[PDB]
């Protein structure tokens, strides 16, 4: 198993539960883009 | 003396560091932010970690342990000895 | 050969001992 | 409904690859999606 | 979390089930 | 039936396959090339591996073991049980 | 050969028995109900159990293991070797 | 830890999720009474 | 709401006792409740 | 399940934290 | 004493070996 | 398939051989004298030894085990698996 | 500072307390009765226990160890480190 | 608090003593000759030894460790914790 | 007289091992 | 193989109980080696 | 069946001498050792 | 000439141990 | 610095002889053993 | 303590390389014991 993955999926998932957009893949894409660009 | 204490991640993490040593087993607390979460929960430098969220990590890699710590979200509960 | 190995392994330990000597992660 | 399947697809893709870079990978991966 | 962790075990069990390396 | 036999790397490698199972300890021989080095030194499928170059790999990761085996250059000497 | 197979508890359990031996480690399948769930999922007598629901129970008491098996409700997923 | 406990609490709990009586302790009592008398 | 607290009370009571009999105990315990 | 298991760890951590027996 | 113990321990092993010799649980 | 059987020392010992392998844990029966005590009590080649006089020798050195067996005088009682 | 010292059960027991920590291996002396047997044989708080009557309890459950100690009747002989 | 320090064999050895305890794993420094090599490289009594010439001796017999140390000729390099 | 005889011998044994040594130091 | 030795000797002491032991031990092990 | 006065001490002396030596030969050693004794 | 010298000695060693024996049987 | 013809064989013979004996004394044993050799 | 012994001897072979070895080994260990 990977090192720091659970935290990533967790952040994302908890963000899905607080929103539940009828669209996910767009949301995932956008969300991780928001991520990297943050970093 | 053992301490079971739960920590709630603050503006800057739980405010402490994990440290291990290079081919010693075990993982220990070293830098406790004064007034930070770890500090208020009673932790002290060099407290040795035994359980994370109820799990014994004594036989687990420092990496594995750090990861289990972060993987708990808002909170993590620790059993240590010092 | 035997030599070649001697060299390689000795290299290795020379590298690991080149640190790091401890591990701290801000938490 | 359908979250587990998504994370699973991504994760299994992580295991088959393990890029030294993940968020770039995640971004890229879902864009690909 | 329930979700995430269950995801994980679902993935690992997605193989591989053995390891062979030609030597 | 323990076998201690030394192999000398052929055109094809030592001409066999290491194989481990997922979550079982131990590493074992799977496919022995007919007429290949493993074969002539007596090895047979599913022979379980104990020592590589005089070292005990029972408690070591399939990965570490495979590596150990390649690391020996022209030759490698194995102790197995079958 | 290893088998990963998931079982869904039937009118009579998963339709098999756990058996251990009296101071041997490890837990194994012995009685597989013909046409029962364990049987259809491919299990066979004396298949040795490695993982329950993704967990390795090789170093766990027979009791602990039986319990982990029942503790999964409608289903339990098993990794065995036979 | 106890041996066969998780199965018990599980049965009960899954029964709480399928019902959600505004009353629990009565329900627990009654439910385990239903249990023993079954056994 | 409030389930965990109930099971916890009971469970902790199991650990302090460990009667060779549980469902009788559960029944009795919740009746007591 | 989430509930039940979380219950459990909540219980164990409810002590005791040490064991002494007069000898 | 020393004897007394001899007895007790020998008892013990005599008991454990009084079975059971295997464990099956219907699943 | 486990055997608990007690032996009574014959004209030539219990009439069998202990055997261990070099670097593998565990100790096992090798040569059973037909008609000999080991044989009549059911033992068979390669039965793996678990308990000597009710003690668990799995984790013990072949040497400690052989010794344990001789130390019981007229008799010794074994639990094996085969 | 290893101590090998034998105790002879007094009016009060051997007059000390075993103590273990929850989820750490090892068992250690906690409270030594002044003038009590443990005390006169040199023991001191937190001395860690290694051998009871010549047996190594490092890897054994606090329970098993306590029991081991009571099981020896008038006396028990301990090897500790402090 | 870990030290990696290399020693160069003096007029009287590296000028220290290895010491182990009977039935405890681990090997540790006991007597450091003031001014001696061990001393100048920083070692102190009771520093616990981890690596000899980059090898992990935690799980190795005091005897194997002492031997490992002498086997390195003019020099030997140690990783300890104190 | 056997069972006894053993009792004796083994008890001897542990009496001997515990007769030291209690530590091991080798000048290096 | 020590326990076996002491055992043989001891069981031989219980079947005899000579008022003299060291002589008996000497003699008994002499009987031993010369046997071997 | 008499346990006579001072057996354990005898075996003890001998045994502790075996541990300090471990001659590949024992019976010769025992003989010789007790001969050394009586004399 | 050292590093070498050791190489030799240790390699000797493993050459010896692997010179058998490969199993242990004791008539009982 | 010459590795001469047949050292490993020599040490090997000697060593394997140490493993089959393990005399509490070595240097005497080595001396004696090589004396046994040359002669 | 075997590795140390063979090491001493061997390093002494590398600094000399006598056309004769067994004589040299004999003599060298004789020099040893008599030293001890």
């Amino acid at each position: 198993i990977p090192p720091g993955l659970t935290e990533l999926l967790q952040g994302y998932t908890v963000e899905v539960l607080r929103q539940q957009p009828p669209d996910l893949v767009d949301f995932a894409v956008e969300y991780f883009t928001r991520l990297r660009e943050a970093r | 003396k053992p301490k079971l204490c739960r920590l709630a991640k603050g503006e800057n993490g739980y405010g402490f560091h994990l440290n291990a040593i290079r081919g010693l087993p075990g993982s220990f607390i070293k830098e406790v932010q004064k007034g930070g979460p770890a500090d208020l929960a009673g932790l002290e430098d060099e407290d040795v970690i035994i359980e994370v969220n109820g799990v014994n990590v004594l036989d687990e890699p420092y990496e594995k342990v750090v990861d289990r710590i972060q993987s708990s979200g808002k909170n993590v509960t620790l059993l240590v000895c010092g | 050969w035997k030599i070649a190995k001697m060299i390689v392994s000795d290299v290795m330990q020379q590298a690991q001992y080149d640190q790091p000597l401890e591990k701290s992660t801000k938490l």
